[PDB]
């Protein structure tokens, strides 16, 4: 009842996207930075899989913005880095990994602020 | 306050005009190109500066509820007047 | 391990068969589609055009997608014999309307910045 | 014919690199006496053998492998670069 | 509008146009924006 | 809870209840999970093999008798190994009530037919095909059933672009409708909403 | 251990003590609501929107400022706790200017963020609001201080980060006001930043002003190449166009803020650019023409020369992958003549093992390191994040700094030794005091910057610091892998330059006139026409019209950082890449693709066809930079030190004198930041203050 076949996940003759769009490309898989504008951290939970930015132009009526590629907008979330990598080798995408960024602990004090001898005293508050 | 562009055309209010060798200008030929001649920088330059004799005044642009969210415009500074940031009215202090 | 469901076959020697059973289907069709739609190309080429179809995918070595690939190409052939699909559909696959796009290194970076 | 260039590709940590990191440790600086205007690139490996690359005349490059050579085989290896005899 | 009429600003229209559709009158669309990238100027005067 | 908040129904909460236990109890060969949602609202995830006894016990079981299939469709969720699942809802007319069934595939597993359970499933699962790939075995006639003829892919699947790969135009040169790669004069606007500062606090993930 | 137990809505959680009920919470992922608390700023605990209940405690405290005691359990989502979230919500809210649709924070607004989160959805306040006067601090930050909070965010970053104190708060109660009192510009090279903690539109970007709103802004992750720190950054553009950069957050190299110059010269991206290929008509003058005839135009007298006639310079904004192939280029003509316009001395080691060259230390060591001794540098302007983080420690380790140099503002107090270069010797042989503070340091740094190595004793002064380090070494002894010796880079290419095999300096062509010369960006001016022959074939590839192109024969548009997916090293020797945010204008291309393709026009076709393939040939090459976050590295600095012992050239009596002086000379540097007209606004703000 099972085959038991040796051999890695291809998919891409099923998936109907056309050759150029798939040896060419190059995706990015990454946990996105923290808008700095900002202090919430709840948009740098997740993976996002994003792909590679292509030629974008003028419209010569109304000089609006105009593109070719079919995959400017696409961008894929995933819950480990693990899912995103296995997502890009069986769609046969060619992909970086950025490793995840996360802001390491310190040491809060407010007593420091008034420091008798060290430069932590502050001047206002 | 419609301007006109050596070439000939009508600078619009936001300052656009086709350069001499631009191609896109054959699209005015035949027709017209559409300006609006009412300026709104000119429009609002000509209202009087209103005279208050209040620190912090309020402006809603008129009408109430047709008019814009309510600010409060703080009238220190004597070098310069205040101005709305939605509706660009003036207001100054009755200095001497 | 690696133990999976089939779909039709169980291992590539079933699977094969069963794309040879469809290309023999395609090409016994291609004269009679040629005739029907009224298309201005030859038996010849519609048949090349069947046979590079089917090598476009003969590097899969998946006995699952080969035969998901035999039901696609199954419909597909449902489609042409039903006269479903139209003549912009049969002739779709050949691209007449496109210009070719160059290969080479010094082209494509004269064309744009495109890879 | 002329040498130009020599690039020595060795891993930090790895035991294959072991015997080359020693050749420098020991005598790089007298191979650089020798051979003052000759550049000898030092760089780093990682998870990959030992290399050394050598550039002659109009951009011809050979590479030899440097995996689990002691201090010795490396020096001979130089040498035999340098001196042009293969 | 006899018996009461509507609000005179100085902006509103004093003559009122139809459908100028198939006309030297109709409107042409355009982009509103100025030049996004200017482009170097190479000088005049001869290097050498 | 004031007049702006859902009221609540614990009579039909705990009647969801007793039957998802109820039904779990009778096929623990193929019910992985029961859960009530605090809508009220019953599912139920099952193994991929149990979707015909399943849903045929649904169908034919005195104390079930959903004669209804209101919707068959397909979630794509990338992220699963299992990328596909497959939700099943039915309605039962004698007791007045609703059941999900909820399974999972992926793109190379097949799914048996249910139109032996229920003639609706017909359309649906083909629908599915269209939109998903997803493989019904011992269906009557799979084919596509809404993208055109010819068309490639599964427009559905989340890495498939909005606006697909081709268009089409009239060319006068061949005197037909041909079809080109995609070229948008605006593209299309893509908005990043998302706040930080999560929203709901019940739903929190271990941060792992 | 030392770990606590605390409980987090009934979870427990393991903590050092001094940890605050506010990192507590973070532990488990909840984040408690905040707008004066700041990780990389001093507890002010003002806001109180951080307020949260401890059970079986009548008071709510402040999570920011209170350290977590042992069993206690912190009820995050209590019913007090939401109310006096609401409570200090509405009380936020009741003065706030109702200017949202006109406030440039917009869609990126704390305040609305949290006030939708944890705020009520109406208001009670029946009065009327307060209005401030609006303060001038120059042409880069925009006031408007009606939105103002209160926070004194700024205040204190601009206090403790930027190390000026200009900043305050006058009046009392509700009138109390943030700012100056007098009429003065806050003028930094980090001033930019609090721009970015403000949580409201209080403090907004001048030049980005109603240009975009936050959805709309696609985001590119990239690096910064205005110096060489590497600062990670958030290119923001919009239908095909750059909109503003934000600094991204590493915590090894830039932390949390970038330059004023990283932050505001984009502005100069739009301007001045090449975007079509040039060639000289009968006239003389510059002309357009086609890529076909430049390349062969250029493939014709690459043909003709070779070896010693043909040579390149490179600038300062040059990635790896255009080095790679112009040395490949020249090296199929057998040219070893490429060079940099920043000069590192040859002698000795030089380029041949590369700690020699390098900043070994690391910017995050600097957080380590005890005493820290800068020669001939200016690190406020030439590295302005390597200036931060030496402020950071000097401000909570206690970190000791001396100079040798010209007495520059370094934003924190240090020790001048003096300007003469001799003191290095006077430190090396043991007389001067300063030898005795190496000595009993644990952890010792010297820091010699580039700009010094830019004069004509760079050897002698290298080979002194090398002695320094050697003593130190040899007295100190083994702390372990510490690597005292260090040297600060200020261009962006330097370091992959050296890692490649070019030549320092442009030594080799005044030596050697070529008769064809690659400007690969050099617009630094090192060589002009008349060091140069007669009908001298010069090439310019780059992406502005500065000093280079109008002595040039044909002009190469080339791509800038921000239009191509690119290798750059910063001073570390850490790898990093950047990504395609827009394209290059016009006909402009990437610079390994014009590259490579005059290398098939001239017969000599090189190996690689895509960007792996160049990456590939750059690992060939030097495999240190293909690893795109490593900073780790063998110290070689025994042998480099006995091999700078071989020559003896002397000091000459000349002080050490810093290119960047003041501020004014820190605003333009390069092609892109001489092309903005923010570093011009800024320029003239500095020089002339009103
Ligand atoms: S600071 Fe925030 S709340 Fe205040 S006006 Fe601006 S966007 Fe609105
Ligand atoms: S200006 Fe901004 S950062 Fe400074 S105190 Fe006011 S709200 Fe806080
Ligand atoms: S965040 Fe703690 S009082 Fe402001
Ligand atoms: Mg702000
Ligand atoms: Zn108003």
């Amino acid at each position: 009842q099972l085959i038991a076949v040796d051999e890695k996940l291809d998919i891409t003759t099923l998936t109907g996207v056309p050759e150029e769009h798939i040896k060419t490309r190059k995706v990015r898989i990454f946990v996105p930075a923290r808008n700095n504008m900002q202090s919430g951290v709840n948009n740098t939970k997740k993976w996002k899989m994003e792909f590679d930015t292509r030629e974008r132009w003028e419209n010569p009526l109304m000089g609006w913005s105009s593109t070719a590629d079919p995959l400017s907008n696409l961008v894929l979330t995933f819950s480990t880095k693990e899912d995103a990598v296995a997502f890009a080798e069986k769609n046969g995408w060619s992909f970086d990994v950025e490793e995840r960024k996360v802001p390491k602990p310190k040491s809060k004090s407010y007593g420091a602020n008034f420091s008798w001898n060290k430069r932590t005293r502050v001047s206002t508050k | 306050g419609v301007r006109t562009s050596p070439t000939g055309e009508k600078v619009t209010h936001t300052g656009q005009a086709y350069d001499d060798g631009d191609y896109r200008r054959v699209r005015f030929s035949d027709r017209q190109k559409e300006v609006n001649e009412n300026f709104a920088i000119d429009l609002i330059a000509e209202q009087p500066v209103s005279e208050v004799g209040s620190r912090v005044i309020s402006c809603d642009g008129g009408g109430g509820a047709l008019g814009h969210p309510r600010v409060y415009i703080n009238l220190d500074k004597e070098t310069k007047t205040g101005t709305c940031g939605y509706c660009g009215l003036q207001f100054r202090q009755p200095h001497h | 391990g690696t133990s999976v469901k089939p779909i039709f076959s169980r291992d590539m020697n079933e699977a094969k068969r069963r794309v040879r059973e469809l290309y023999r289907a395609w090409y016994r069709e291609v004269p009679n589609t040629v005739h029907l739609f009224q298309l201005d190309i030859s038996v010849k080429q519609g048949r090349d055009k069947v046979r590079e179809m089917f090598m476009k995918n003969a590097h899969v070595t998946d006995p699952r997608v080969v035969d998901l690939l035999v039901i696609k190409g199954k419909m597909e052939l449902e489609e042409t014999i039903n006269v479903w699909k139209q003549r912009t559909h049969i002739m779709r696959f050949f691209h007449e309307t496109e210009a070719p796009r160059p290969t080479d290194f010094l082209s494509k970076f004269y064309v744009g910045h495109d890879p | 014919l002329g040498l130009r260039e020599i690039r020595i590709h060795l891993c930090q940590r790895s035991p294959g690199s072991q015997g080359v990191r020693d050749f420098i440790e020991k005598r790089y600086v007298e191979l650089k006496k020798a051979n003052p205007d000759l550049p000898i690139l030092i760089r780093e490996c990682s998870d990959v053998q030992p290399k050394l690359w050598a550039r002659y005349a109009f951009g011809q490059e050979k590479n030899v492998s440097l995996n689990n050579f002691s201090a010795d085989q490396v020096t001979r290896t130089l040498e035999n670069v340098l001196s042009g005899k293969a | 509008p006899t018996t009461k009429p509507p609000t005179a600003r100085k902006y509103i229209w004093t003559n009122h146009k139809f459908n100028v559709s198939g006309t030297p009158q109709q409107y042409v669309p355009y982009s509103t924006t100025r030049k996004k990238i200017q482009e170097w100027v190479p000088p005049s005067t001869p290097y050498k | 809870t004031r007049p702006t908040i859902r009221p609540r129904n614990d009579v039909v909460h705990k009647q969801l209840s007793a039957f998802g236990q109820y039904v779990a109890e009778i096929l623990p060969k193929y019910v992985q999970q029961v859960q009530v949602s605090c809508f009220n609202e019953l599912e139920i995830f099952i193994h991929p093999d149990g979707v015909i006894p399943v849903l045929t016990f649904l169908r034919d079981h005195t104390n079930a008798q959903f004669k209804s299939l209101a919707d068959l469709t397909a979630v794509d969720v990338p992220t699963r190994q299992n990328r596909f699942e497959i939700v099943y809802n039915l309605l039962s007319l004698r007791f007045n009530s609703r059941i999900r069934v909820k399974t999972y595939t992926d793109e190379l597993t097949p799914i048996e037919s249910s139109v032996t359970v229920y003639k609706a499933a017909n359309w649906y699962e083909r629908e599915i095909w269209d939109m998903f790939g997803v493989f019904f075995a011992n269906h009557p006639d799979l084919r596509r059933i809404l993208t055109d003829y010819g068309f490639e892919g599964h427009p559905f699947r989340k890495d498939f672009p909005l606006s697909g790969y081709v268009e089409l135009r009239y060319d006068d040169e061949v005197k037909r409708v041909v079809a080109e790669p995609v070229e948008l004069a605006q593209e299309f606007r893509k908005f990043d909403l998302n706040s930080p500062w999560e929203a709901f606090p019940a739903y929190r993930q271990p941060p792992e | 251990s030392n770990l606590i137990e605390v409980f987090v809505d009934g979870q427990s959680v393991m903590v050092e003590p001094g940890t605050t009920v506010l990192q507590a919470c973070e532990k488990v992922g909840m984040q408690i609501p905040r707008f004066c608390y700041h990780e990389r700023l001093s507890v002010a605990g003002n806001c109180r929107m951080c307020l949260v209940e401890i059970e079986k405690a009548p008071k709510v405290v402040a999570a920011c400022a209170m350290p977590v005691m042992k069993g206690w359990n912190i009820l995050t989502n209590s019913e007090k706790s939401k109310k006096a979230r609401e409570g200090v919500m509405e009380f936020l809210l009741a003065n706030h200017p109702l200017d949202c649709p006109i406030c440039d924070q917009g869609g990126e607004c704390d305040l609305q963020d949290q006030s939708m989160m944890f705020g009520s959805d109406r208001s009670r306040f029946l009065e009327g609001k307060r209005a401030v006067e609006d303060k001038n601090i120059g042409p880069l930050v925009k006031t408007i201080m009606t939105r103002c909070i209160q926070c004194t965010r700024c205040i204190r970053f601009a206090s403790e980060i930027a190390g000026v104190d200009d900043l305050g708060t006058t009046g009392r109660g509700n009138d109390m006001q943030v700012g100056t009192y007098i009429e003065k510009m806050f003028m930094s090279e980090l001033s930019g930043n609090i721009i970015d903690i403000c949580p409201v539109g209080a403090l907004t970007s001048k030049p980005y002003a109603f240009t975009a709103r936050p959805w709309e802004t696609r985001k590119t992750e990239s690096i910064d190449v205005m110096d060489a720190v590497g600062s990670n950054i958030v290119v923001s553009t919009r239908t095909g166009e750059v909109m503003r950069i934000l600094p991204r957050m590493h915590e090894d190299i830039n932390e949390e803020w970038i330059s004023d110059k990283t932050r505001f010269a984009y502005d100069g991206l739009k301007r001045q650019r090449l975007t079509q290929p040039m060639i000289r008509n009968e006239k003389g003058l510059l002309t357009y023409t086609t890529w076909e005839d430049a390349l062969s135009r250029v493939a014709g007298m690459l043909q003709s020369f070779q070896g010693n006639d043909v040579a390149a310079i490179a600038g300062g904004l040059v990635d790896a992958e255009a080095l790679v192939a112009l040395k490949d280029l020249l090296n199929r003509v057998d040219s070893d003549s490429l060079c940099t316009e920043e000069v590192f001395p040859t002698a000795g080691a030089g380029t041949d093992l590369r700690s020699n060259y390098l900043l070994n230390t690391t910017i995050a060591g600097v957080e380590e390191a005890d005493v820290i001794l800068l020669v001939g540098t200016n690190p406020r302007f030439e590295a302005p994040l390597f200036n931060a983080r030496i402020r950071k420690s000097w401000l909570h380790n206690d970190l000791k700094v001396a100079l040798i140099g010209s007495p520059v503002d370094l934003t924190y107090r240090y020790d001048h030794l003096g300007d003469s270069p001799k003191i290095l010797q006077d430190i090396a042989s043991g007389n001067h005091p300063f030898s005795q503070i190496l000595k009993e340091a644990k952890k010792p740094m010297v820091v010699l910057g580039s700009s010094a190595l830019q004069r004509s004793d760079g050897t002698a002064i290298l080979a002194a610091v090398s002695n320094i380090a050697q003593n130190i070494r040899l007295s100190s002894g083994v702390t372990g892998d510490w690597k005292v010796m260090n040297i600060l880079h200020r261009i962006a290419s330097q370091v992959a330059a050296l890692d490649l095999g070019y030549k320092p300096g442009v030594e080799a062509i005044r030596k050697n006139p070529p008769k064809v010369l690659f400007l690969l960006g050099a617009d630094g001016g090192c060589i002009t026409r008349q060091d140069l022959p007669k009908d001298c074939f010069i090439i310019y590839q780059g992406h502005h019209g500065d000093v280079g192109a109008p002595m040039a024969d044909v002009i190469l548009p080339g791509a800038a950082y921000t239009e191509k997916s690119a290798t750059y090293v910063n001073t570390e020797g850490r790898a990093q890449q950047t990504k395609v945010a827009v394209t290059p204008p016009g006909l402009a291309r990437e610079d390994w693709k014009i590259i490579r393709a005059l290398s098939e026009i001239a017969g000599m076709t090189l190996p690689y066809d895509t960007l792996d393939q160049v990456r590939s040939r750059l690992e060939e090459v030097s495999p240190n930079l293909v690893r795109y976050d490593d900073v780790e590295g063998a110290n070689y600095f025994q042998q480099a030190n006995e091999l700078s012992k071989l020559v003896n050239q002397q000091l000459l009596a000349d002080p050490l004198v810093p290119p960047q002086l003041t501020i004014k000379d820190f605003y333009m540097t390069d092609s892109i930041s001489r092309a903005s007209q923010t570093m011009a606004k800024c320029v003239k703000a500095v020089t002339e203050g009103i």
